[PDB]
C-alpha cells in the first residue's frame, strides 16, 4: 500500500518534467512570435517522447571520464536526491509526515552541491573543473538567504512541520505579511536551481562554454530531468510556504487543484523570466547576493524575530 | 596588520585563556582553547613566508590534535559521572587522555618536537607569546585535575621534559631554538611537583614567564636571532650585555637570583614526601641548562667577539623599540630572592 | 534484525571511517567521511536527536564537507588514484576490517567483549526509556533553551565565529 | 540638523537597500522596548501548559488555591480570551 | 541488596476504560471537571510518594470514577456524544475546532440532563489543592543519614608565631 | 491579520493542552499498573 | 558499557591512528581530522539523548560549530601551503628542521 | 521503516535508470572511434566565497532553534540574545565588505 504511494509519487513526477519540456518550448515560443513544437503529435503532445526515446539509443559521449565511480555517482546523486524532495510534500497530505520536513528540504537540496563537484572532478578537464566550482559557488552562495528566509517565515508559523504551513495561512497568504521575503525567495530559487538570469553553467562566462571543447559527461538525460524536478519542487514549496491553499479534510482534492494550478503557474514564471530578461555576470550575481539580498535579509529576519514579540502574535510551538 | 585588528586578536587569544581560566565548565574550557588557537595562528603568519607558513601549519595539527582528545575525555568523563564540572576526571581512561592532551599542548617530551621549529619559524614576539601565555591556560586545567592524575605518568613527562630540554638546547646556535628547548626543561620542573604542592607549579610559572619575557624583550631591542649577531651587543649596548648576564644566570638557577627560588621551593616539597632520588636527579640534569646558558653569556659579556665596520654606523642611533617592562621585568627576574616567603600570596 | 538497526548502522559506521583513514586519494577519503557522516546521522536519529541528526546533513555534510571538496578540487587532487590500489592504503583497509570483524564477531557471540572498557552485547535497545508522552521533544526543547540558559555560550560562540572571518581574511591577504 | 538631512539623501540616491537594511534592523531593535504589547508575549507564554500541575497538599490554610479548577479563585486567562 | 517488591496480578486488577483517544479527547474537558477530587488525589499521591506501588489503591479510584462518568454519559447523553466524538476521530490531529458544532449539541445536553458545565479556558491547568488522609511521606528518596561535616574553623586570626617561618627567615 | 490568527492558535493551543491535563491521571494509573504487571510476569518467568 | 559505544569509540580510535599516520596529502589527514569530530559528536549525541540531559542537547551543536570553524582555519593554512609548493604534501614542510 | 523505503525505493530507480541509460547505447553496436594534483591555477577568490559561505552556515546552525527559543519565558533574554547573533552576522559580512573581501577585480 505504501509502495504504492511511492510509485504513485516517482512515476507522475517523471511524466510532468517529461511534459514540461513541452510546455517551456511552447510558452517559449509563443513569447517570441512562433509556435514551437506543433508536428510531432497533436500540439506536439509526442514531442516529450520522441526527445527521451532519442537520448537514451544515442551514442555515449567521449572522451572517458577520469572516475569511474564519481562519473556514475553524480547522476545517481542527482536525480536520487531530486525524488526524495517530494516525500515530505503535504498535497495536502504528505507520504511522509515529518515533525521536522523543513529542515529535512533545506539539508537535503544543500546535497545537491555534490553531483556538480562530482560531474566536475570526473570529467577529466581542467576548465570543466574550474566551471563546476563556478556553479558550487553560486549554489552555497544562494543557500545562505533560502535557509534564513525560511527562518524568517517560520516565525509566524512556529514550527518546522510543512503541514503547519497551511494552518498558519489558513485566514490569509503568507505573502501579505512577508512579500519582501517572497520576492527575494523568488529569486534565489531561480539562482538556486541555475536558471536564467542565472543560467551561468549554460552562459558564454565559462571556460568550457567554447563549442569545440570537450569533456566527460553524461547521460545528459538523467541530469536534465533532475534539474528539471528541481524547478517543479521548488515551485511547489514556494505555494506551499507563500500561497497556502485552504484544506478542507472532507474534500482533499480541492486542496490538490488549487494547490496544483499555483505550482504550475509559478513554474510558468520561470518560463516567462526565462524569456524577458539577459543574463547575469558571475561576478554581478555575486554582487546581488553577498551586497544585496543577505544584508535585506538580515534585515528582515531581526524584524521577524521581534514582530511577533512586540505584536503579541508568536505563534503556537505544536 | 591593522594595528586596531592586532589589538583585538591579542585580546581573543587573552579571552580565550581566561575563559579556561574561569569557567566551572569542560564545554568551555574546550571552548576557551579553541578560541586561543584561532586567534593564534594570525600572528605566528603576519609575516608572510614559507618558514612562518611551516610553523603555523605544524601548530595547528599538533594543537588541533590535542583538543580532540581533550573533548574524548570530556566525553569518557561524562560517560562515566554524568556531569561537567571542571574538577578530578572520574574515569582512568579519561584522566590519561586529558593529561596527555594538556602534555601536547605545552610540548612536553615526548610531544616537544613541535616546540623548536614553531618558535624558530616565527618572529621573536609571537614567540614570547607562544612560551608565556600559552602555558597559562594547560597549567590552569592541570591545577585543578592533578588529584586524579596518573603519579607515573605526569612524573614521566617531567622527567623526560627535563632531559631532553637540557640535551636539545646544547646543540643550538639560534636564540629561539635556545628558548624552545629552556621552555621544555621548566615545563618538567612546574610538571614534577603538581602532585605534591600545586602553589609551587605556580610559582615556578610565575617566575619562568617573567625570566623567559625579559630574554625575549632583549633579544627583540636588538633584533638578535642567533648566537653570532647577539655576540655583537657588547659594541653597541654595553647595558645591554650585563642585563643579559644577569637574567641567564637566574634562568640556570644559581644563587642568590630569582631563578633559584623555583629550584629551591620544589626541592623543598619534594624532600617533604620522602621523593630524594628524583628532586636529585632533577637538580643536577638541571646543570644541562647552565652550560648553554654559560655558553651565551662567554659569547656576549665575558668576552668581545670580533665586531664589523659598518657597526660603527650604528653608535650614531638610538634604541628605539619600546622595550615595555624591561628595568621592571630585569630585577624582578634577579633580585627576588630575599622576598621568597611572598610565595603564600599564591596559596 | 531490525531491532539491532543501531548496530548495524555503527558498524557501517566504523567501515567508512576505515575508508579515509586508510587515506586514499582525498577525492574518495571524502567519499568515505561523508558517508559516516550520513551513517552517523543515522545513528542519531534512532536515538531520538532528530534535530541533532538533521544538522549533520546540514552542516556538517551541506555545509563543512561541500567545502572540503571544493578545496581539494583546488587544491589538492584533479584525478584520483584508483582505491585501493597502493599497497599501503589496502593494507591499512584490510587490517581495520579485520579488527571490525573480530570486534563484531565476539561481541555478538559472547554477548560481551572487554577493550579498555566492558560492552555488553544485548542490543542497544535494552538500555532505552519506557515512558514517554510529553507534548513536545525534549532535544528540541533543549536546544531552544540557548537562548535563554546559553547566553554565555551565545556570546563566545559568537565572538568566535567573527573572529574566524577576521582571521581567516588576515592568514589569506598573503601581505 | 541639515547636514544631516543632506547625508540622508545622499544614501538614499546611491544605496536604496542599505538604508533600507539599516531601518528595518533599527525597528527591530527600538519597537519591542516601546510596544504595549510585548507583555503580552510573555503572559501567553506563562499561560501555555505543557505539564501537568500538581496538586498542593491542603495544610488547611491556602486561602487563594482553588480546591476545585472551577473555583473563583487562582490566575484566570480572562484578558486572553478578550486579546 | 534486596529484592525488589512487586504486588501479585490479582492485585493490579481492575476494569479498564476499554475506550478510543478520540473518545476520551471528546470527554476530556467535563471528565476533568467532573472527576478532578479522585484524579488530583492519585496525582498528589505519585509526586509524593514516587512509587507507584505505593498510590495502586488511589489508582482504581481513577479508573472507577471514570467508569461512573462514562455511565453518566451513556444514559443520557448517548446519541449527542457519539456524533461529538466521531466528528473528532476523523481528523488526524483529533482536532476541537472542526467540531465546534457537535460540541455544541453535546455541552447542551449535558448541562441539560445532567447541570455539567464545561469549564472555561485556563481552569483545568490550575493548581489546586487537595485534601488527603494519607501522612506525607517522611523519606520518600529512602536516603541514608548524611555525612557529618567537617568541624568549623572558628575564633580570632592572629598573626602567625614568628613569621613565615620559611628556613632562615625572620619575618 | 497574522496577530490576530495567531492568538486564536494560542488559545486552541491551550484547549488542547489542557484536555490531555484532564486525561493525565488516567493515562498514568494504567501506565502504572500495565508496567507492574510486566515486571511481575518477568519474575515469574525468572524463578521458572 | 551498550554496544554502540564499541564501535563509536572504534571509529574515534580508527580516526585518531589515521590522524597520527600521515601519507603525503595534508588534506587526507584534515580529514581524518573530521573523522574525529564526527565520531565525537556522535557519541555525545548518544549520551546525551540517551540520558535525557535536557540543557546538554545544545552542546553537540556547539561542538559542531567549533570544529568546523577550526576546519576552515585547517584549510585556509593548506591553501597557502600549496600556494607556496604547488602541493599540499607534508613532505615539503621541512624547511624549520634547521 | 516508511522513510528508509522511499529513500531505498528512490536512490534505487536513480541507479537502474543510470545503469540502462549506459548500457541501452550498446544495442546500437556503433563502430569504434580510433580517435581522441596541484593547483588548478586556483583563485583565491574562489576559494574564500566557499570560507565565507561555510562560516555564515556555522550561524546558521545558531540561528535555526529560533522558532523554539520564541515559545519561553524569558522572552527579553532570549530576543537580545537573537539579535546579538544576527547583528554578528551582519558584522561578519560588514568588515568582509570593507576590507575587499566580496569584489572579483584583479
Ligand atoms: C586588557 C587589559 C590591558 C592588557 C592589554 C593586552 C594586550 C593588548 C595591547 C597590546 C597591543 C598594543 O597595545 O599595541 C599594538 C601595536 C600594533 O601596532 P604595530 O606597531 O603596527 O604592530 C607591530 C606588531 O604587531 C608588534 O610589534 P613587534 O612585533 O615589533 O613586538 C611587539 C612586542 C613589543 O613589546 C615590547 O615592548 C617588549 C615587552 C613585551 C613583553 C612584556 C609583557 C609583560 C611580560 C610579563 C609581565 C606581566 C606584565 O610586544 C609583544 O610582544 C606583544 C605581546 C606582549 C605580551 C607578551 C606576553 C607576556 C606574558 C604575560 C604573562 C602574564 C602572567 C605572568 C604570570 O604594537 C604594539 O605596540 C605591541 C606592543 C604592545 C605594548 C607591550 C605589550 C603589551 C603590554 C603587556 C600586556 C601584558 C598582559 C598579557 C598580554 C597577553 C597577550 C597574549
Ligand atoms: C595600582 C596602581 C599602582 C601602580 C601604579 C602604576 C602606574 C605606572 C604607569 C606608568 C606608565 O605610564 O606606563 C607606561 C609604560 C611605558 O613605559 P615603559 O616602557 O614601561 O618604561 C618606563 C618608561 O621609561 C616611562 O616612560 P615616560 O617617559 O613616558 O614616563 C612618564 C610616565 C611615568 O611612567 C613611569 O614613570 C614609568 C615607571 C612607573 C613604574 C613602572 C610600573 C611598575 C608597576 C609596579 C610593579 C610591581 C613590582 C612588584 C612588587 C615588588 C615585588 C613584590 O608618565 C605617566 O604616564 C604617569 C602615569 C599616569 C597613570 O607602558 C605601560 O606601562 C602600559 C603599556
Ligand atoms: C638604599 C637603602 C634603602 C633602605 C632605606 C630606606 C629607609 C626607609 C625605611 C625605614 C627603615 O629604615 O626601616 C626599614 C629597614 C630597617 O627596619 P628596622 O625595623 O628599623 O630594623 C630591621 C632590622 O635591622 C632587621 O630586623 P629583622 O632581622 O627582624 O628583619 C629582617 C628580615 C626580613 O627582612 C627582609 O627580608 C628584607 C631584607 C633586606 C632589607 C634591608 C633593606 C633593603 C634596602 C637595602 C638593599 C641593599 C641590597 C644590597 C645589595 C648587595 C649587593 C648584592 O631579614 C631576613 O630574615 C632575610 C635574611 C636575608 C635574606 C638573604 C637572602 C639571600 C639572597 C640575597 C643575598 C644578597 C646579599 C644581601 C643583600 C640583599 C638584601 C638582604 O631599613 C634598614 O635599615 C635595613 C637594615 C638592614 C636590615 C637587614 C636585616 C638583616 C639581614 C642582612 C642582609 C644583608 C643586607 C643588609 C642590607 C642593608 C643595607 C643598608
Ligand atoms: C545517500 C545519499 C544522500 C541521500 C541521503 C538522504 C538522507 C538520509 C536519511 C535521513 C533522513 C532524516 O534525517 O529524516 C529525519 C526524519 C524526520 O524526523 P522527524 O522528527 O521529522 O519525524 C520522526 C518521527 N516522529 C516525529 C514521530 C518522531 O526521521 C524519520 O522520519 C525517522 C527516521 C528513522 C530512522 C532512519 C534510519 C536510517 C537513517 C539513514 C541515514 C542515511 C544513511 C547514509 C547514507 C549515505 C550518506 C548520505
Ligand atoms: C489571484 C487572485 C484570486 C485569488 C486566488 O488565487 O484564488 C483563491 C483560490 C482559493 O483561495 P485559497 O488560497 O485556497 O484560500 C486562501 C486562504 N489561505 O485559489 C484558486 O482559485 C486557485 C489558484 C488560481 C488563481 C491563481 C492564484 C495564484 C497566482 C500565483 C501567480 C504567480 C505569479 C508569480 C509572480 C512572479 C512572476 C512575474
Ligand atoms: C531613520 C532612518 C534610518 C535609516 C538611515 C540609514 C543611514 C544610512 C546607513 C548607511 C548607508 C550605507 C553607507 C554607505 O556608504 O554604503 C556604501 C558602501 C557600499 O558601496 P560599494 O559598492 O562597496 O563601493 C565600492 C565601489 N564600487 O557601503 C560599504 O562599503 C560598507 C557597507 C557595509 C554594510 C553591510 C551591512 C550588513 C548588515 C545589513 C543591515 C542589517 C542590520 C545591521 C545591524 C544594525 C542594527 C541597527
Ligand atoms: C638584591 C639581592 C639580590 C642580589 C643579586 C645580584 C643583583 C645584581 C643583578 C642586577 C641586575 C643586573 C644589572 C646590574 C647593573 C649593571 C650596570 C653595569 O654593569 O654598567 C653597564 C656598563 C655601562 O657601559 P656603557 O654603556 O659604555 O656606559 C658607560 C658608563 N659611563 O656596561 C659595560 O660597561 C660592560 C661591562 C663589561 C662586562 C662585564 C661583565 C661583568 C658584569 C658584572 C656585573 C653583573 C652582575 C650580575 C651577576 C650578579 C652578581 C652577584
Ligand atoms: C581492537 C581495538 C583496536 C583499535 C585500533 C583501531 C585502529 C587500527 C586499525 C587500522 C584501521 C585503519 C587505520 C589505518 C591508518 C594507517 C594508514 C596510514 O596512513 O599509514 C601511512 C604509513 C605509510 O605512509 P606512505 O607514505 O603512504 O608509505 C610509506 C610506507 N612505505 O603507514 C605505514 O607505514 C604502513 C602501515 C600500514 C598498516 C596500518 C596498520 C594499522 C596502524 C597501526 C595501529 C596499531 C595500534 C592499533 C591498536
Ligand atoms: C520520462 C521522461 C524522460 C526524460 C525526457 C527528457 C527530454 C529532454 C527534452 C529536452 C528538450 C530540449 O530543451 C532544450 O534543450 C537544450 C539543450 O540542448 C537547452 O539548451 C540550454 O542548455 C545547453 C547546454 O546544456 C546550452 O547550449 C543552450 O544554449 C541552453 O539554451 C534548452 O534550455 C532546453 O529548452
Amino acid at each position: 500500500m505504501f509502495m504504492i504511494n511511492i510509485l504513485m509519487l516517482i512515476i507522475p513526477i517523471l511524466l510532468a518534467v517529461a511534459f514540461l519540456t513541452l510546455v517551456e518550448r511552447k510558452v517559449l515560443g509563443y513569447m517570441q512570435l512562433r509556435k514551437g513544437p506543433n508536428v510531432v503529435g497533436p500540439y506536439g503532445l509526442l514531442q516529450p517522447i520522441a526527445d527521451a526515446i532519442k537520448l537514451f539509443i544515442k551514442e555515449p559521449l567521449r572522451p572517458a571520464t577520469s572516475s569511474a565511480s564519481m562519473f556514475i555517482l553524480a547522476p545517481i546523486m542527482a536525480l536520487g536526491l531530486a525524488l526524495t524532495m517530494w516525500i515530505p510534500l503535504p498535497m495536502p497530505y504528505p507520504l511522509i509526515n515529518m515533525n521536522l520536513g523543513v529542515l529535512f528540504m533545506l539539508a537535503m537540496s544543500s546535497l545537491a552541491v555534490y553531483s556538480i563537484l562530482w560531474s566536475g572532478w570526473a570529467s577529466n578537464s581542467k576548465y570543466a573543473l574550474i566551471g563546476a566550482l563556478r556553479a558550487v559557488a553560486q549554489t552555497i552562495s544562494y543557500e545562505v538567504t533560502l535557509a534564513i528566509i525560511l527562518l524568517s517565515v517560520l516565525l509566524m508559523s512556529g514550527s518546522f512541520t510543512l503541514s503547519t504551513l497551511i494552518t498558519t495561512q489558513e485566514q490569509m497568504w503568507l505573502i501579505l505579511p512577508a512579500w519582501p521575503l517572497a520576492m527575494m525567495w523568488f529569486i534565489s530559487t531561480l539562482a538556486e536551481t541555475n536558471r536564467a538570469p542565472f543560467d551561468l553553467t549554460e552562459g558564454e562566462s565559462e571556460l568550457v562554454s567554447g563549442f569545440n571543447v570537450e569533456y566527460a559527461a553524461g547521460p545528459f538525460a538523467l541530469f536534465f530531468m533532475a534539474e528539471y524536478a528541481n524547478i517543479i519542487m521548488m515551485n511547489i514549496f514556494t505555494a506551499i510556504l507563500f500561497l497556502g491553499t485552504s484544506h478542507n479534510p472532507h474534500m482533499p482534492e480541492l486542496y490538490t487543484i488549487n494547490f496544483t494550478i499555483k505550482s504550475l503557474l509559478l513554474t510558468m514564471s520561470f518560463l516567462w523570466i526565462r524569456a524577458s530578461y539577459p543574463r547575469f555576470r558571475y561576478d554581478q550575481l555575486m554582487h546581488l547576493l553577498w551586497k544585496n539580498f543577505l544584508p535585506l535579509t538580515l534585515a528582515l529576519c531581526m524584524w521577524h524575530v521581534s514582530l511577533p514579540i512586540l505584536t503579541s502574535g508568536i505563534p503556537p510551538q505544536t | 596588520m591593522n594595528p586596531i585588528i592586532f589589538i583585538i586578536i591579542l585580546l581573543t587569544i587573552m579571552l580565550g585563556t581566561i575563559i579556561v581560566m574561569i569557567s566551572s565548565h569542560w564545554l568551555l574550557v574546550w571552548i576557551g582553547f579553541e578560541m586561543n588557537m584561532l586567534a593564534i595562528i594570525p600572528i605566528m603568519m603576519k609575516n608572510h613566508n614559507p618558514r612562518a607558513t611551516e610553523a603555523s601549519t605544524k601548530y595547528f595539527l599538533t594543537q588541533s590534535t590535542a583538543s580532540m582528545l581533550l573533548m574524548m575525555a570530556v566525553i569518557i568523563n561524562l560517560m562515566f559521572s554524568g556531569q561537567w564540572t571542571v574538577m578530578k576526571l572520574f574515569n582512568p581512561m579519561a584522566s590519561m587522555l586529558m593529561t596527555m592532551a594538556l602534555a601536547m599542548k605545552l610540548g612536553m617530551a615526548p610531544f616537544h618536537f613541535w616546540v623548536p621549529e614553531v618558535t624558530q619559524g616565527i618572529p621573536l614576539s609571537s614567540g614570547l607569546i607562544l612560551l608565556t601565555w600559552q602555558k597559562l591556560a594547560p597549567m590552569s586545567v592541570l591545577y585543578q585535575i592533578f588529584p586524579s592524575i596518573n603519579l607515573n605518568l605526569i612524573l614521566t613527562l617531567s622527567v623526560l621534559s627535563i632531559l631532553i630540554g637540557g640535551w636539545g638546547g646544547l646543540n643550538q646556535t639560534q636564540l629561539r631554538k635556545i628558548m624552545a628547548y629552556s621552555s621544555i626543561a621548566h615545563m618538567g620542573w612546574m610538571t614534577a611537583v603538581l602532585p605534591y604542592n600545586p602553589t609551587m607549579t605556580l610559582l615556578n610559572l610565575i617566575i619562568y614567564i617573567i625570566m623567559t619575557s625579559t630574554m625575549f624583550t632583549m633579544f627583540m631591542a636588538n633584533s638578535t636571532t642567533t648566537t653570532l649577531s647577539l655576540s655583537h651587543t657588547w659594541n653597541k649596548t654595553p647595558i645591554m650585555t650585563v642585563l643579559i648576564l644577569a637574567t641567564l644566570l637566574s634562568m640556570g638557577g644559581l644563587p642568590p637570583l630569582s631563578g633559584f627560588m623555583p629550584k629551591w621551593m620544589i626541592i623543598q616539597e619534594m624532600t617533604k614526601n620522602n621523593s630524594i632520588i628524583l628532586p636529585t636527579f632533577m637538580a643536577i640534569t638541571a646543570l644541562l641548562n647552565l652550560y648553554f646558558y654559560m655558553r651565551l653569556t662567554y659569547s656576549t659579556t665575558l668576552t668581545m667577539f670580533p665586531s664589523t665596520n659598518n657597526m660603527k654606523m650604528k653608535w650614531q642611533f638610538p634604541l628605539m623599540k619600546k622595550m615595555t617592562f624591561l628595568p621592571t621585568m630585569v630585577v624582578l627576574s634577579t633580585m627576588m630572592l630575599p622576598l621568597t616567603p611572598m610565595l603564600s600570596v599564591l596559596e | 534484525m531490525m531491532l539491532y538497526i543501531v548496530f548495524i548502522l555503527s558498524v557501517i559506521f566504523v567501515m567508512g571511517f576505515v575508508g579515509f583513514s586508510s587515506k586514499p586519494s582525498p577525492i574518495y577519503g571524502g567519499l568515505g567521511l561523508i558517508v559516516s557522516g550520513g551513517v552517523g546521522c543515522g545513528i542519531v536519529l534512532n536515538f531520538g536527536g532528530s534535530f541533532l541528526g538533521l544538522m549533520v546533513f546540514l552542516i556538517y555534510l551541506g555545509g563543512m564537507m561541500v567545502v572540503f571538496g571544493y578545496t581539494t578540487a583546488m587544491a589538492t587532487e584533479q584525478y584520483p588514484e584508483i582505491w585501493l590500489s597502493n599497497k599501503a592504503v589496502l593494507g591499512a583497509f584490510v587490517t581495520g576490517l579485520l579488527m571490525e570483524f573480530f570486534m563484531v564477531y565476539y561481541v555478538l557471540k559472547d554477548k560481551e567483549v572487554e577493550v579498555v572498557f566492558e560492552f555488553n552485547g544485548l542490543g542497544d535497545w535494552v538500555i532505552y526509556d519506557t515512558g514517554d508522552s510529553g507534548f513536545f521533544s525534549e532535544e528540541a526543547m533543549g536546544i531552544a533553551a540557548l537562548y535563554s540558559y546559553g547566553t554565555w555560550l551565545v556570546i563566545v560562540t559568537g565572538w568566535s565565529l567573527l573572529i574566524g572571518v577576521v582571521v581567516i581574511m588576515e592568514i589569506t591577504r598573503g601581505n | 540638523a541639515e547636514r544631516v538631512a543632506a547625508f540622508l539623501k545622499n544614501v538614499w540616491a546611491k544605496e536604496p537597500v542599505l538604508v533600507a537594511s539599516f531601518a528595518i534592523a533599527g525597528l527591530a531593535v527600538i519597537l519591542p522596548t516601546l510596544s504595549p504589547y510585548t507583555k503580552y508575549s510573555l503572559m501567553i507564554n506563562r499561560a501555555t501548559p505543557y505539564n501537568y500541575p500538581v496538586p498542593l497538599r491542603d495544610d488547611g490554610n491556602m486561602p487563594d488555591v482553588p480546591s476545585h479548577p472551577q473555583d473563583p479563585q487562582g490566575p484566570s486567562l480572562e484578558w486572553l480570551k478578550r486579546l | 541488596p534486596g529484592i525488589v517488591e512487586l504486588p501479585s496480578l490479582e492485585d493490579l486488577k481492575v476494569q479498564e476504560v476499554k475506550v478510543s483517544s478520540s473518545v476520551l479527547k471528546a470527554a476530556a474537558h467535563h471528565y476533568g471537571a467532573q472527576c478532578d477530587k479522585p484524579n488530583k488525589e492519585f496525582m498528589l499521591c505519585r509526586w509524593e510518594e514516587k512509587d507507584p506501588r505505593r498510590c495502586l489503591e488511589e489508582g482504581k479510584l481513577v479508573n472507577q470514577c471514570a467508569l461512573e462518568f462514562f455511565r453518566q454519559i451513556k444514559r443520557h447523553c448517548a446519541e449527542p456524544f457519539t456524533e461529538y466524538w466521531t466528528c473528532i476521530d476523523y481528523s488526524g490531529l483529533q482536532l476541537f475546532r472542526r467540531c465546534r458544532k457537535q460540541q455544541a449539541q453535546f455541552d447542551e445536553c449535558v448541562l441539560d440532563k445532567l447541570g455539567w458545565v464545561r469549564p472555561d479556558l485556563g481552569d483545568l491547568s490550575k493548581v489546586t489543592k487537595v485534601k488527603t488522609d494519607r501522612p506525607l511521606p517522611e523519606n520518600p528518596y529512602h536516603s541514608r543519614a548524611r555525612p557529618e561535616p567537617n568541624p568549623e574553623v572558628e575564633g580570632d586570626l592572629k598573626p602567625a608565631r614568628h613569621g613565615s617561618r620559611l628556613f632562615f627567615w625572620t619575618m | 491579520s497574522m496577530m490576530k490568527w495567531n492568538r486564536e492558535r494560542r488559545r486552541l493551543q491551550i484547549e488542547d493542552f489542557e484536555a490531555r491535563i484532564a486525561l493525565m491521571p488516567l493515562l498514568q494509573a494504567e501506565k502504572d499498573r500495565r508496567v507492574l504487571q510486566m515486571l511481575r510476569e518477568n519474575l515469574e518467568e525468572e524463578a521458572t | 558499557m551498550s554496544m554502540v559505544y564499541m564501535n563509536i569509540m572504534m571509529a574515534f580510535t580508527v580516526s585518531l591512528v589515521g590522524l597520527l599516520m600521515y601519507r603525503s596529502h595534508l588534506m587526507s589527514s584534515l580529514l581524518c581530522l573530521e573523522g574525529m569530530m564526527l565520531s565525537l559528536f556522535v557519541m555525545a549525541a548518544l549520551t546525551i539523548l540517551n540520558s535525557h540531559f535536557t540543557l546538554a542537547s545544545m552542546m553537540p551543536i556547539i561542538l559542531l560549530v567549533f570544529a568546523a570553524c577550526e576546519a576552515a582555519l585547517g584549510l585556509s593554512l593548506l591553501v597557502m601551503v600549496s600556494n607556496t609548493y604547488g602541493t599540499d604534501y607534508v613532505q615539503n614542510l621541512n624547511l624549520l628542521q634547521c | 521503516m516508511n522513510l528508509m523505503l522511499a529513500l531505498l525505493t528512490n536512490f534505487t530507480l536513480a541507479t537502474l535508470l543510470v545503469i540502462i541509460a549506459f548500457w541501452l547505447p550498446q544495442l546500437n553496436v556503433y563502430s569504434e572511434k580510433t580517435s581522441p594534483s596541484a593547483r588548478l591555477p586556483f583563485s583565491m577568490k574562489f576559494f574564500l566565497v566557499a570560507i565565507t559561505f561555510l562560516l555564515f552556515d556555522l550561524e546558521i546552525a545558531l540561528l535555526l532553534p529560533l522558532p523554539w527559543a520564541s515559545q519561553t519565558a524569558n522572552l527579553n533574554t532570549m530576543l537580545t540574545m537573537a539579535l546579538f547573533l544576527i547583528i554578528l552576522l551582519a558584522v561578519s559580512l560588514a568588515y568582509e565588505w570593507t576590507q575587499k573581501g566580496l569584489e572579483w577585480t584583479e
